[PDB]
Protein backbone atom coordinates (compact mmCIF):
# COMPACT_ATOMS: atom_id res chain seq x y z
CA UNK A 1 0.00 0.00 0.00
CA UNK A 2 1.41 3.36 -1.11
CA UNK A 3 0.83 6.43 1.06
CA UNK A 4 1.24 10.11 0.16
CA UNK A 5 4.77 10.66 1.53
CA UNK A 6 5.46 7.53 3.60
CA UNK A 7 8.16 4.89 3.30
CA UNK A 8 7.54 1.35 2.06
CA UNK A 9 9.27 -1.57 3.80
CA UNK A 10 9.84 -4.72 1.72
CA UNK A 11 11.19 -8.13 2.71
CA UNK A 12 13.14 -10.22 0.22
CA UNK A 13 15.84 -12.85 -0.25
CA UNK A 14 18.95 -13.03 -2.42
CA UNK A 15 22.00 -15.22 -3.07
CA UNK A 16 24.63 -12.45 -3.46
CA UNK A 17 27.16 -11.28 -0.88
CA UNK A 18 27.09 -7.84 -2.58
CA UNK A 19 23.45 -7.37 -3.65
CA UNK A 20 22.78 -4.68 -6.25
CA UNK A 21 19.62 -4.58 -8.34
CA UNK A 22 17.00 -2.44 -10.06
CA UNK A 23 13.59 -2.47 -8.38
CA UNK A 24 10.43 -1.66 -10.35
CA UNK A 25 7.77 0.34 -8.47
CA UNK A 26 4.63 0.79 -10.54
CA UNK A 27 5.98 3.49 -12.87
CA UNK A 28 9.72 3.67 -12.31
CA UNK A 29 13.03 1.95 -11.61
CA UNK A 30 15.12 2.56 -8.49
CA UNK A 31 18.57 1.30 -7.48
CA UNK A 32 19.10 -0.84 -4.37
CA UNK A 33 22.60 -1.77 -3.21
CA UNK A 34 24.18 -3.28 -0.11
CA UNK A 35 26.41 -5.91 1.46
CA UNK A 36 24.96 -8.95 3.24
CA UNK A 37 26.60 -11.29 5.75
CA UNK A 38 26.26 -15.00 6.64
CA UNK A 39 23.33 -16.06 8.84
CA UNK A 40 23.97 -18.10 12.00
CA UNK A 41 22.14 -21.41 11.56
CA UNK A 42 24.12 -24.12 9.77
CA UNK A 43 21.15 -26.41 9.02
CA UNK A 44 17.62 -25.02 8.66
CA UNK A 45 14.13 -26.53 8.29
CA UNK A 46 12.57 -24.44 5.50
CA UNK A 47 12.97 -24.32 1.70
CA UNK A 48 15.30 -22.09 -0.24
CA UNK A 49 13.22 -19.19 -1.60
CA UNK B 1 47.60 -34.42 58.55
CA UNK B 2 44.27 -35.91 59.60
CA UNK B 3 44.31 -38.56 62.33
CA UNK B 4 41.69 -40.75 64.02
CA UNK B 5 41.56 -41.17 67.81
CA UNK B 6 39.55 -44.03 69.32
CA UNK B 7 38.08 -44.21 72.82
CA UNK B 8 35.76 -46.38 74.88
CA UNK B 9 35.65 -50.15 75.12
CA UNK B 10 37.10 -52.11 78.03
CA UNK B 11 36.36 -55.17 80.13
CA UNK B 12 32.77 -56.34 80.66
CA UNK B 13 30.67 -59.39 81.50
CA UNK B 14 28.57 -61.25 78.94
CA UNK B 15 25.43 -59.33 78.03
CA UNK B 16 26.81 -55.87 78.79
CA UNK B 17 26.47 -52.66 76.80
CA UNK B 18 29.45 -50.47 75.82
CA UNK B 19 30.20 -47.52 73.54
CA UNK B 20 33.03 -46.90 71.07
CA UNK B 21 33.85 -43.39 69.85
CA UNK B 22 36.22 -42.39 67.04
CA UNK B 23 37.04 -38.73 66.36
CA UNK B 24 38.74 -37.12 63.36
CA UNK B 25 40.94 -34.04 63.72
CA UNK B 26 43.08 -32.13 61.24
CA UNK B 27 42.54 -30.20 58.01
CA UNK B 28 39.14 -31.67 57.13
CA UNK B 29 35.71 -30.14 56.49
CA UNK B 30 33.37 -32.93 55.31
CA UNK B 31 33.63 -36.72 55.55
CA UNK B 32 31.86 -39.44 53.56
CA UNK B 33 32.58 -42.97 54.86
CA UNK B 34 32.48 -43.88 58.54
CA UNK B 35 33.22 -47.56 59.12
CA UNK B 36 34.28 -49.88 61.93
CA UNK B 37 36.47 -52.97 61.59
CA UNK B 38 37.20 -55.78 64.05
CA UNK B 39 40.21 -58.11 64.14
CA UNK B 40 40.21 -61.07 66.51
CA UNK B 41 43.51 -62.77 67.43
CA UNK B 42 44.73 -65.16 64.76
CA UNK B 43 42.22 -63.89 62.17
CA UNK B 44 42.14 -61.32 59.40
CA UNK B 45 40.44 -57.94 59.52
CA UNK B 46 36.69 -57.75 58.93
CA UNK B 47 34.00 -55.09 58.75
CA UNK B 48 31.41 -54.75 61.52
CA UNK B 49 29.67 -51.43 60.77
CA UNK B 50 29.49 -48.87 57.97
CA UNK B 51 27.86 -45.43 58.26
CA UNK B 52 27.70 -42.71 55.60
CA UNK B 53 25.28 -39.83 56.08
CA UNK B 54 21.75 -41.15 56.67
CA UNK B 55 22.53 -44.73 55.59
CA UNK B 56 23.84 -47.49 57.86
CA UNK B 57 25.00 -51.05 57.10
CA UNK B 58 25.59 -54.13 59.25
CA UNK B 59 27.18 -57.55 58.77
CA UNK B 60 25.46 -60.93 59.05
CA UNK B 61 26.54 -61.88 62.58
CA UNK B 62 26.03 -58.43 64.14
CA UNK B 63 22.47 -57.41 63.21
CA UNK B 64 20.21 -56.30 66.04
CA UNK B 65 23.02 -55.86 68.60
CA UNK B 66 25.17 -52.94 67.36
CA UNK B 67 24.07 -49.43 66.38
CA UNK B 68 26.12 -46.81 64.52
CA UNK B 69 25.57 -43.04 64.61
CA UNK B 70 27.59 -40.38 62.78
CA UNK B 71 27.87 -36.66 63.60
CA UNK B 72 29.25 -34.81 60.57
CA UNK B 73 29.31 -31.52 62.49
CA UNK B 74 31.87 -32.95 64.94
CA UNK B 75 33.10 -35.54 62.39
CA UNK B 76 32.68 -38.35 64.93
CA UNK B 77 31.20 -41.85 64.73
CA UNK B 78 29.74 -43.59 67.80
CA UNK B 79 29.12 -47.35 67.99
CA UNK B 80 26.66 -48.40 70.71
CA UNK B 81 27.08 -52.04 71.76
CA UNK B 82 24.35 -54.06 73.48
CA UNK B 83 24.11 -57.75 74.43
CA UNK B 84 27.70 -58.71 73.65
CA UNK B 85 28.81 -62.32 73.04
CA UNK B 86 32.13 -64.11 73.71
CA UNK B 87 32.81 -64.11 69.96
CA UNK B 88 33.12 -60.30 70.09
CA UNK B 89 36.60 -60.42 71.69
CA UNK B 90 38.77 -58.46 69.25
CA UNK B 91 40.49 -55.12 68.61
CA UNK B 92 38.23 -52.54 66.96
CA UNK B 93 39.47 -49.99 64.42
CA UNK B 94 37.70 -46.95 62.96
CA UNK B 95 38.12 -46.05 59.29
CA UNK B 96 37.63 -42.85 57.29
CA UNK B 97 37.45 -42.89 53.49
CA UNK B 98 36.47 -40.30 50.91
CA UNK B 99 37.91 -37.44 52.95
CA UNK B 100 37.26 -33.98 51.49
CA UNK B 101 40.07 -31.62 52.41
CA UNK B 102 38.95 -27.91 52.31
CA UNK B 103 41.84 -27.07 49.98
CA UNK B 104 43.11 -28.47 52.19
CA UNK B 105 46.20 -29.84 50.47
CA UNK B 106 45.22 -33.02 48.67
CA UNK B 107 46.83 -35.88 50.54
CA UNK B 108 46.29 -39.51 51.57
CA UNK B 109 42.81 -40.81 50.84
CA UNK B 110 42.15 -43.10 53.82
CA UNK B 111 43.54 -42.99 57.36
CA UNK B 112 43.57 -45.34 60.34
CA UNK B 113 43.46 -44.97 64.11
CA UNK B 114 45.22 -47.01 66.77
CA UNK B 115 42.00 -48.74 67.82
CA UNK B 116 40.70 -50.10 71.11
CA UNK B 117 40.62 -53.57 72.66
CA UNK B 118 37.26 -55.04 73.68
CA UNK B 119 37.07 -58.18 75.84
CA UNK B 120 33.93 -59.80 77.24
CA UNK B 121 34.19 -62.46 79.96
CA UNK B 122 31.89 -65.48 79.93
CA UNK C 1 30.85 -18.13 19.07
CA UNK C 2 34.37 -18.14 20.50
CA UNK C 3 35.98 -14.95 21.82
CA UNK C 4 39.38 -14.67 23.51
CA UNK C 5 40.22 -11.87 25.94
CA UNK C 6 43.06 -10.89 28.28
CA UNK C 7 42.61 -9.68 31.87
CA UNK C 8 45.30 -7.80 33.87
CA UNK C 9 45.80 -9.36 37.31
CA UNK C 10 44.69 -6.50 39.54
CA UNK C 11 41.45 -6.07 41.49
CA UNK C 12 39.63 -2.80 42.10
CA UNK C 13 39.39 -1.69 38.44
CA UNK C 14 36.72 -2.26 35.81
CA UNK C 15 37.31 -3.63 32.30
CA UNK C 16 35.18 -3.12 29.19
CA UNK C 17 35.17 -5.14 25.96
CA UNK C 18 33.13 -5.07 22.76
CA UNK C 19 32.35 -8.26 20.82
CA UNK C 20 32.12 -7.29 17.15
CA UNK C 21 29.99 -9.01 14.51
CA UNK C 22 29.97 -8.03 10.84
CA UNK C 23 26.20 -8.43 10.43
CA UNK C 24 25.00 -7.88 14.01
CA UNK C 25 25.29 -5.12 16.57
CA UNK C 26 28.34 -5.15 18.88
CA UNK C 27 27.83 -6.76 22.31
CA UNK C 28 29.21 -5.15 25.51
CA UNK C 29 31.09 -6.98 28.26
CA UNK C 30 31.96 -5.50 31.66
CA UNK C 31 34.20 -7.35 34.12
CA UNK C 32 35.31 -6.41 37.63
CA UNK C 33 37.46 -8.80 39.72
CA UNK C 34 36.70 -8.38 43.42
CA UNK C 35 39.24 -10.68 45.10
CA UNK C 36 41.96 -13.11 43.94
CA UNK C 37 43.40 -15.84 46.19
CA UNK C 38 46.68 -17.71 45.65
CA UNK C 39 46.22 -20.67 48.00
CA UNK C 40 49.27 -22.95 48.45
CA UNK C 41 49.12 -26.73 48.80
CA UNK C 42 50.75 -27.20 52.21
CA UNK C 43 51.19 -30.30 54.37
CA UNK C 44 51.71 -30.59 58.13
CA UNK C 45 54.98 -32.02 59.47
CA UNK C 46 55.16 -31.41 63.24
CA UNK C 47 54.46 -28.95 66.05
CA UNK C 48 56.68 -27.46 68.76
CA UNK C 49 56.28 -25.22 71.79
CA UNK C 50 57.75 -24.50 75.22
CA UNK D 1 11.38 -56.23 68.49
CA UNK D 2 9.70 -55.54 65.14
CA UNK D 3 6.31 -53.97 65.95
CA UNK D 4 7.98 -50.55 66.09
CA UNK D 5 9.14 -51.21 62.52
CA UNK D 6 5.66 -52.34 61.46
CA UNK D 7 4.08 -49.27 63.08
CA UNK D 8 4.79 -47.08 60.04
CA UNK D 9 2.57 -49.08 57.67
CA UNK D 10 -0.34 -49.40 60.12
CA UNK D 11 -1.14 -45.82 59.01
CA UNK D 12 -1.91 -46.71 55.36
CA UNK D 13 -4.28 -48.79 53.22
CA UNK D 14 -4.05 -50.63 49.89
CA UNK D 15 -5.25 -48.99 46.68
CA UNK D 16 -6.76 -50.08 43.38
CA UNK D 17 -4.70 -49.36 40.27
CA UNK D 18 -4.72 -49.76 36.49
CA UNK D 19 -2.72 -52.59 34.91
CA UNK D 20 -2.50 -52.88 31.13
CA UNK D 21 -2.90 -56.66 30.98
CA UNK D 22 -5.10 -58.76 33.25
CA UNK D 23 -6.08 -62.28 32.13
CA UNK D 24 -8.56 -60.53 29.79
CA UNK D 25 -6.96 -57.22 28.82
CA UNK D 26 -6.61 -53.57 29.82
CA UNK D 27 -7.80 -53.73 33.36
CA UNK D 28 -8.06 -52.41 36.91
CA UNK D 29 -6.27 -54.63 39.42
CA UNK D 30 -5.13 -54.66 43.06
CA UNK D 31 -1.70 -56.07 42.11
CA UNK D 32 -0.47 -53.39 39.73
CA UNK D 33 3.34 -53.35 39.71
CA UNK D 34 4.86 -49.87 39.92
CA UNK D 35 8.58 -50.60 39.58
CA UNK D 36 11.16 -53.38 39.68
CA UNK D 37 14.82 -53.18 40.70
CA UNK D 38 17.43 -55.83 39.80
CA UNK D 39 20.94 -54.82 40.90
CA UNK D 40 21.95 -57.62 43.28
CA UNK D 41 24.38 -60.22 42.01
CA UNK D 42 22.65 -63.44 43.12
CA UNK D 43 19.37 -62.62 41.35
CA UNK D 44 17.70 -60.96 44.33
CA UNK D 45 15.16 -58.48 42.95
CA UNK D 46 12.81 -55.95 44.55
CA UNK D 47 9.22 -55.49 43.36
CA UNK D 48 7.14 -52.46 44.35
CA UNK D 49 3.53 -53.65 44.50
CA UNK D 50 0.14 -52.01 45.15
CA UNK D 51 -0.74 -54.34 48.07
CA UNK D 52 0.51 -54.73 51.65
CA UNK D 53 2.20 -57.64 53.41
CA UNK D 54 2.58 -58.71 57.02
CA UNK D 55 -0.46 -56.74 58.25
CA UNK D 56 -3.81 -58.36 58.97
CA UNK D 57 -7.21 -56.85 58.18
CA UNK D 58 0.35 -58.38 62.85
CA UNK D 59 0.66 -61.76 61.13
CA UNK D 60 3.69 -63.45 59.60
CA UNK D 61 2.86 -64.36 55.98
CA UNK D 62 -0.26 -62.73 54.48
CA UNK D 63 -1.29 -60.47 51.60
CA UNK D 64 -3.62 -57.55 52.34
CA UNK D 65 -5.25 -55.93 49.32
CA UNK D 66 -8.27 -53.96 48.12
CA UNK D 67 -11.61 -54.86 46.45
CA UNK D 68 -13.78 -51.92 45.35
CA UNK D 69 -12.88 -50.16 48.60
CA UNK D 70 -13.17 -53.30 50.78
CA UNK D 71 -9.97 -54.65 52.33
CA UNK D 72 -9.39 -58.41 52.08
CA UNK D 73 -6.63 -60.81 53.11
CA UNK D 74 -5.19 -64.04 51.72
CA UNK D 75 -2.42 -66.43 52.87
CA UNK D 76 0.93 -65.58 51.30
CA UNK D 77 1.63 -69.02 49.82
CA UNK D 78 -1.25 -68.69 47.31
CA UNK D 79 0.11 -65.84 45.17
CA UNK D 80 2.79 -66.69 42.60
CA UNK D 81 4.91 -64.86 40.05
CA UNK D 82 7.18 -65.83 37.18
CA UNK D 83 9.31 -64.53 34.33
CA UNK D 84 10.45 -67.66 32.44
CA UNK D 85 10.48 -70.27 35.22
CA UNK D 86 8.52 -70.39 38.50
CA UNK D 87 10.03 -67.88 40.91
CA UNK D 88 10.17 -68.18 44.71
CA UNK D 89 8.75 -65.65 47.17
CA UNK D 90 10.85 -65.17 50.31
CA UNK D 91 9.28 -62.44 52.45
CA UNK D 92 7.14 -59.34 52.21
CA UNK D 93 6.83 -56.14 54.21
CA UNK D 94 4.53 -53.30 53.20
CA UNK D 95 4.63 -52.09 49.60
CA UNK D 96 7.74 -54.16 48.80
CA UNK D 97 8.46 -57.77 47.80
CA UNK D 98 11.82 -59.56 47.71
CA UNK D 99 12.10 -62.25 45.03
CA UNK D 100 14.80 -64.70 43.96
CA UNK D 101 14.55 -66.24 40.48
CA UNK D 102 16.57 -66.21 37.23
CA UNK D 103 16.83 -63.77 34.33
CA UNK D 104 13.96 -62.86 32.04
CA UNK D 105 12.23 -60.05 30.18
CA UNK D 106 8.79 -59.61 31.83
CA UNK D 107 7.34 -60.01 35.32
CA UNK D 108 3.97 -61.77 35.68
CA UNK D 109 2.23 -61.87 39.07
CA UNK D 110 -0.99 -63.77 39.70
CA UNK D 111 -3.24 -65.37 42.31
CA UNK D 112 -6.49 -67.34 42.31
CA UNK D 113 -9.64 -66.60 44.31
CA UNK D 114 -12.47 -69.12 44.84
CA UNK D 115 -13.59 -68.62 41.22
CA UNK D 116 -11.87 -65.49 39.79
CA UNK D 117 -8.20 -65.40 38.80
CA UNK D 118 -6.34 -62.09 39.15
CA UNK D 119 -3.07 -61.42 37.36
CA UNK D 120 -1.06 -59.11 35.26
CA UNK D 121 2.29 -58.93 33.47
CA UNK D 122 4.59 -55.92 33.09
CA UNK D 123 7.50 -55.76 30.55
CA UNK D 124 10.39 -54.53 32.70
CA UNK D 125 13.79 -56.12 32.19
CA UNK D 126 15.19 -58.38 34.91
CA UNK D 127 18.92 -59.10 34.73
CA UNK D 128 21.11 -61.77 36.34
CA UNK D 129 24.63 -60.59 37.18
CA UNK D 130 27.50 -63.10 37.59
CA UNK D 131 30.22 -62.49 40.17
CA UNK D 132 33.87 -62.46 39.17
CA UNK D 133 34.93 -63.55 35.68
CA UNK D 134 33.16 -66.93 35.27
CA UNK D 135 29.81 -66.48 33.54
CA UNK D 136 27.14 -68.86 34.86
CA UNK D 137 23.34 -69.22 35.01
CA UNK D 138 22.79 -70.97 38.39
CA UNK D 139 25.23 -70.54 41.34
CA UNK D 140 27.41 -73.61 41.91
CA UNK D 141 27.26 -76.12 44.73
CA UNK D 142 30.88 -75.39 45.68
CA UNK D 143 33.70 -72.97 44.91
CA UNK D 144 35.43 -70.10 46.71
CA UNK D 145 34.35 -66.96 48.58
CA UNK D 146 34.14 -63.40 47.25
CA UNK D 147 32.54 -60.10 48.29
CA UNK D 148 29.54 -59.10 46.17
CA UNK D 149 26.38 -57.13 46.95
CA UNK D 150 23.19 -58.98 47.94
CA UNK D 151 19.90 -57.66 49.27
CA UNK D 152 19.42 -57.90 53.03
CA UNK D 153 16.92 -60.43 54.36
CA UNK D 154 15.51 -58.37 57.26
CA UNK D 155 13.96 -54.95 57.75
CA UNK D 156 15.68 -52.11 59.59
CA UNK D 157 15.45 -48.32 59.70
CA UNK D 158 17.84 -47.27 56.94
CA UNK D 159 18.53 -43.82 55.50
CA UNK D 160 16.18 -44.27 52.54
CA UNK D 161 12.64 -42.89 52.74
CA UNK D 162 9.56 -42.61 50.52
CA UNK D 163 6.72 -40.08 50.49
CA UNK D 164 2.98 -40.58 51.00
CA UNK D 165 0.19 -38.18 50.05
CA UNK D 166 -3.36 -37.31 51.02
CA UNK D 167 -5.70 -39.59 49.02
CA UNK D 168 -7.85 -38.11 46.28
CA UNK D 169 -11.56 -38.47 45.62
CA UNK D 170 -12.54 -41.94 44.37
CA UNK D 171 -15.61 -42.06 42.13
CA UNK D 172 -17.87 -45.07 42.71
CA UNK D 173 -20.85 -45.70 40.45
CA UNK D 174 -22.17 -48.28 42.94
CA UNK D 175 -23.14 -45.59 45.46
CA UNK D 176 -25.49 -43.82 43.05
CA UNK D 177 -28.81 -45.50 42.25
CA UNK D 178 -32.09 -44.62 40.55
CA UNK D 179 -35.21 -43.93 42.59
CA UNK D 180 -38.69 -43.56 41.11
CA UNK D 181 -37.93 -40.02 39.91
CA UNK D 182 -34.79 -38.81 41.76
CA UNK D 183 -31.23 -40.08 42.22
CA UNK D 184 -30.42 -41.87 45.48
CA UNK D 185 -26.98 -41.58 47.11
CA UNK D 186 -26.06 -44.05 49.87
CA UNK D 187 -22.59 -43.38 51.28
CA UNK D 188 -21.11 -46.23 53.32
CA UNK D 189 -21.58 -46.19 57.08
CA UNK D 190 -19.06 -44.08 58.96
CA UNK D 191 -17.62 -42.28 55.93
CA UNK D 192 -18.36 -39.07 54.05
CA UNK D 193 -19.08 -38.62 50.35
CA UNK D 194 -19.13 -35.72 47.89
CA UNK D 195 -21.85 -35.51 45.22
CA UNK D 196 -21.23 -33.19 42.26
CA UNK D 197 -23.78 -32.78 39.47
CA UNK D 198 -24.85 -30.72 36.47
CA UNK D 199 -28.30 -32.21 35.75
CA UNK D 200 -29.72 -28.75 36.39
CA UNK D 201 -27.10 -26.22 37.45
CA UNK D 202 -23.80 -26.68 39.22
CA UNK D 203 -24.15 -28.80 42.36
CA UNK D 204 -21.82 -29.64 45.24
CA UNK D 205 -22.89 -31.46 48.40
CA UNK D 206 -20.92 -33.10 51.22
CA UNK D 207 -23.07 -35.89 52.65
CA UNK D 208 -22.14 -37.56 55.95
CA UNK D 209 -23.91 -40.94 56.10
CA UNK D 210 -27.13 -39.27 54.90
CA UNK D 211 -29.36 -40.85 52.24
CA UNK D 212 -30.36 -37.70 50.34
CA UNK D 213 -32.20 -37.35 47.03
CA UNK D 214 -31.76 -34.38 44.69
CA UNK D 215 -34.47 -32.89 42.49
CA UNK D 216 -34.23 -31.80 38.82
CA UNK D 217 -32.25 -34.98 37.97
CA UNK D 218 -33.95 -37.80 36.06
CA UNK D 219 -31.17 -40.05 34.71
CA UNK D 220 -28.21 -41.23 36.81
CA UNK D 221 -25.36 -40.88 34.28
CA UNK D 222 -25.33 -37.06 34.41
CA UNK D 223 -23.20 -36.80 37.53
CA UNK D 224 -20.89 -38.35 40.09
CA UNK D 225 -20.47 -39.27 43.74
CA UNK D 226 -17.07 -39.67 45.43
CA UNK D 227 -15.63 -41.06 48.67
CA UNK D 228 -13.66 -39.11 51.29
CA UNK D 229 -11.02 -40.40 53.69
CA UNK D 230 -8.55 -38.47 55.86
CA UNK D 231 -6.39 -41.21 57.40
CA UNK D 232 -4.87 -44.24 55.64
CA UNK D 233 -2.39 -42.44 53.39
CA UNK D 234 -1.15 -43.78 50.04
CA UNK D 235 2.20 -43.87 48.27
CA UNK D 236 3.13 -41.23 45.68
CA UNK D 237 1.71 -43.38 42.88
CA UNK D 238 1.48 -42.00 39.35
CA UNK D 239 -1.87 -43.78 38.79
CA UNK D 240 -4.01 -41.65 41.16
CA UNK D 241 -5.36 -38.09 41.22
CA UNK D 242 -4.04 -35.86 43.99
CA UNK D 243 -5.78 -34.09 46.86
CA UNK D 244 -6.03 -30.31 47.42
CA UNK D 245 -3.10 -28.60 49.11
CA UNK D 246 0.58 -29.40 49.66
CA UNK D 247 0.09 -33.20 49.54
CA UNK D 248 2.78 -33.82 52.22
CA UNK D 249 2.43 -35.31 55.71
CA UNK D 250 5.72 -37.18 56.36
CA UNK D 251 7.73 -40.10 55.00
CA UNK D 252 8.29 -43.83 55.56
CA UNK D 253 11.45 -45.93 55.52
CA UNK D 254 12.09 -48.52 52.79
CA UNK D 255 13.30 -51.95 54.03
CA UNK D 256 15.34 -54.52 52.07
CA UNK D 257 18.21 -52.16 51.31
CA UNK D 258 21.26 -53.79 49.77
CA UNK D 259 24.33 -54.74 51.79
CA UNK D 260 27.70 -56.50 51.56
CA UNK D 261 28.07 -60.22 52.17
CA UNK D 262 30.03 -63.36 51.41
CA UNK D 263 29.38 -64.93 48.01
CA UNK D 264 30.03 -68.38 46.57
CA UNK D 265 31.74 -68.18 43.17
CA UNK D 266 32.73 -71.20 41.00
CA UNK D 267 36.29 -72.40 40.44
CA UNK D 268 37.65 -73.25 37.00
CA UNK D 269 39.64 -76.44 36.30
CA UNK D 270 43.41 -76.22 36.55
CA UNK D 271 44.96 -75.61 33.09
CA UNK D 272 47.71 -78.05 32.12
CA UNK D 273 50.96 -76.24 31.30
CA UNK D 274 53.69 -77.49 28.95
CA UNK D 275 56.95 -75.55 28.78
CA UNK D 276 59.47 -75.07 25.98
CA UNK D 277 62.32 -72.74 25.10
CA UNK D 278 61.04 -69.26 26.05
CA UNK D 279 57.47 -70.46 25.45
CA UNK D 280 54.48 -72.02 27.19
CA UNK D 281 51.36 -73.84 25.99
CA UNK D 282 48.14 -74.12 28.00
CA UNK D 283 46.14 -77.28 27.39
CA UNK D 284 42.76 -75.94 28.38
CA UNK D 285 39.25 -77.29 28.99
CA UNK D 286 36.55 -74.97 30.41
CA UNK D 287 33.30 -76.02 32.05
CA UNK D 288 31.70 -72.64 31.26
CA UNK D 289 32.74 -69.48 29.39
CA UNK D 290 35.77 -68.02 31.15
CA UNK D 291 38.19 -65.11 30.88
CA UNK D 292 41.90 -65.19 30.17
CA UNK D 293 43.87 -62.08 31.09
CA UNK D 294 47.58 -62.10 30.27
CA UNK D 295 50.27 -59.49 30.89
CA UNK D 296 54.02 -59.04 30.47
CA UNK D 297 56.26 -57.64 33.22
CA UNK D 298 58.01 -55.10 30.97
CA UNK D 299 57.56 -51.36 30.42
CA UNK D 300 54.73 -52.24 28.00
CA UNK D 301 52.31 -55.05 28.96
CA UNK D 302 50.77 -56.21 25.67
CA UNK D 303 47.75 -57.03 27.83
CA UNK D 304 45.38 -59.51 26.20
CA UNK D 305 41.82 -60.23 27.37
CA UNK D 306 39.81 -63.09 25.91
CA UNK D 307 36.58 -65.08 26.48
CA UNK D 308 36.81 -68.82 25.76
CA UNK D 309 33.86 -71.23 25.99
CA UNK D 310 35.37 -74.25 24.17
CA UNK D 311 38.60 -76.27 24.32
CA UNK D 312 41.39 -74.48 22.47
CA UNK D 313 45.17 -74.12 22.19
CA UNK D 314 47.32 -71.04 22.82
CA UNK D 315 51.11 -70.71 22.59
CA UNK D 316 52.67 -67.80 24.50
CA UNK D 317 56.19 -66.38 24.44
CA UNK D 318 58.00 -65.51 27.69
CA UNK D 319 61.13 -63.40 28.22
CA UNK D 320 63.40 -62.91 31.22
CA UNK D 321 61.51 -59.80 32.37
CA UNK D 322 58.46 -61.97 33.04
CA UNK D 323 54.99 -63.28 32.19
CA UNK D 324 51.80 -63.19 34.27
CA UNK D 325 48.30 -64.56 33.75
CA UNK D 326 44.93 -65.10 35.41
CA UNK D 327 42.50 -67.80 34.27
CA UNK D 328 39.20 -67.83 36.12
CA UNK D 329 39.26 -66.88 39.79
CA UNK D 330 42.61 -68.46 40.68
CA UNK D 331 45.35 -66.33 42.23
CA UNK D 332 47.54 -64.81 39.50
CA UNK D 333 50.36 -67.01 38.22
CA UNK D 334 53.74 -65.46 37.39
CA UNK D 335 56.39 -67.27 35.34
CA UNK D 336 59.99 -66.14 34.96
CA UNK D 337 62.19 -67.69 32.27
CA UNK D 338 65.80 -68.81 32.66
CA UNK D 339 68.79 -69.31 30.38
CA UNK D 340 69.27 -72.84 29.06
Amino acid sequence: ELTEQGSATIHFSTANIHPEFRLQICTSYVTCKGDCHPPKDHIVTHPQY
Amino acid sequence: EVQLQASGGGLVQAGGSLRLSCAASGSIVSINVMAWYRQSPGKERELVAKSSGPFTLYADSVKGRFTISNDAAKNTVDLQMNSLKPEDTAVYYCNAEGLRYPSGTYGPSAVWGQGTQVTVSS
Amino acid sequence: YEHATTMPSQAGISYNTIVNRAGYAPLPISITPTKIKLIPTVNLEYVTCH
Amino acid sequence: STEELFNEYKLTRPYMARCIRCAVGSCHSPIAIEAVKSDGHDGYVRLQTSSQYGLDSLKGRTMRYDMHGTIKEIPLHQVSLYTSRPCHIVDGHGYFLLARCPAGDSITMEFKKDSVRHSCSVPYEVKFNPVGRELYTHPPEHGVEQACQVYAHDAQNRGAYVEMHLPGSEVDSSLVSLSGSSVTVTPPDGTSALVECECGGTKISETINKTKQFSQCTKKEQCRAYRLQNDKWVYNSDKLPKAAGATLKGKLHVPFLLADGKCTVPLAPEPMITFGFRSVSLKLHPKNPTYLITRQLADEPHYTHELISEPAVRNFTVTEKGWEFVWGNHPPKRFWAQET
